[PDB]
């Protein structure tokens, strides 16, 4: 009487990801760049 | 009060002892170094306003402390840190001076890092700008005097952290 096929599970990755590498390195990059000086602009030294 | 020579006469009194030989030999080298101490305290005074210019530009100035929220962002807070390293360095020349590190203690490391803490300053760039100071005052003075002088702001660097 039992269903083998009862229903197919999701199921919750376990490696998270913007942990991988490739994203790390992108999310380093564009964190790093927006804290450095801004390339095309007439006041840098102000901004905090 | 305390001074070199004054501390080794303290000490003496403490014991009702007359001079000692040791006693004696302490107080002769503080006479003896006594002539390059003076010269390069008068240098010291002479290019006070330089030093700390020179310091907080070596050290201070051209960073986040002075940009926006940086506890220098306003005229106030620089005009109050100007003046702190200027009393850094007066209090710190004469206690140099006297050749003893306790004068210092007594007046400008009591109570000086709970103050700082209270209102918010960095120890740590405090400590930074100190040392600033130090190689600024070690070029002016020369190594032989800069070498007596960098030990007692040293001491004043140790109170602060
Ligand atoms: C909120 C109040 C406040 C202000 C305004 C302020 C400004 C300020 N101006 C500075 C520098 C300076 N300011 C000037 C100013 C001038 N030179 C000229 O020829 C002109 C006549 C004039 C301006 C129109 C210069 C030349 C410097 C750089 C000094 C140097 O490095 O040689 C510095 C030190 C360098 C740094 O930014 O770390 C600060 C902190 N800081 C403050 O906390």
């Amino acid at each position: 009487d039992a269903i083998v096929v009862p229903s197919f599970a999701p199921v919750k990755p376990r490696l998270d990801n913007t942990k991988l590498p490739l994203l790390s390195r992108a999310i380093a990059e564009q964190e790093a760049k927006a804290r450095q000086a801004d390339p095309s602009k007439p006041r840098f030294i102000e901004l905090g | 009060m305390q001074d070199a020579i004054t501390a080794v006469i303290n000490a003496s009194d403490v014991q009702g002892k007359y001079l000692d030989t040791a006693a004696m030999e302490k107080l002769k080298a503080y006479f003896a170094t006594g002539e390059l101490r003076v010269r390069a305290a008068s240098v010291i005074s002479a290019n006070a306003a330089n030093i700390v210019k020179e310091a907080v530009a070596k050290s201070l100035l051209y960073s986040d402390i002075t940009r926006p929220g940086g506890n220098m962002y306003t005229t106030r807070r620089y005009a109050a840190c100007i003046r702190d390293l200027d009393y850094y360095l007066r209090y710190a020349t004469y206690a140099m001076l006297a050749g003893d590190p306790s004068i210092l203690d007594e007046r400008v490391l009591n109570g000086l890092k709970e103050t700082y803490n209270s209102l918010g300053v960095p120890i740590a760039a405090t400590v930074q700008a100190i040392q600033a100071m130090k190689e600024v005052t070690a070029s002016l003075v020369g190594a032989d005097a800069g070498k007596e002088m960098g030990i007692y702001f040293d001491y004043i660097c140790s109170g602060l952290s």
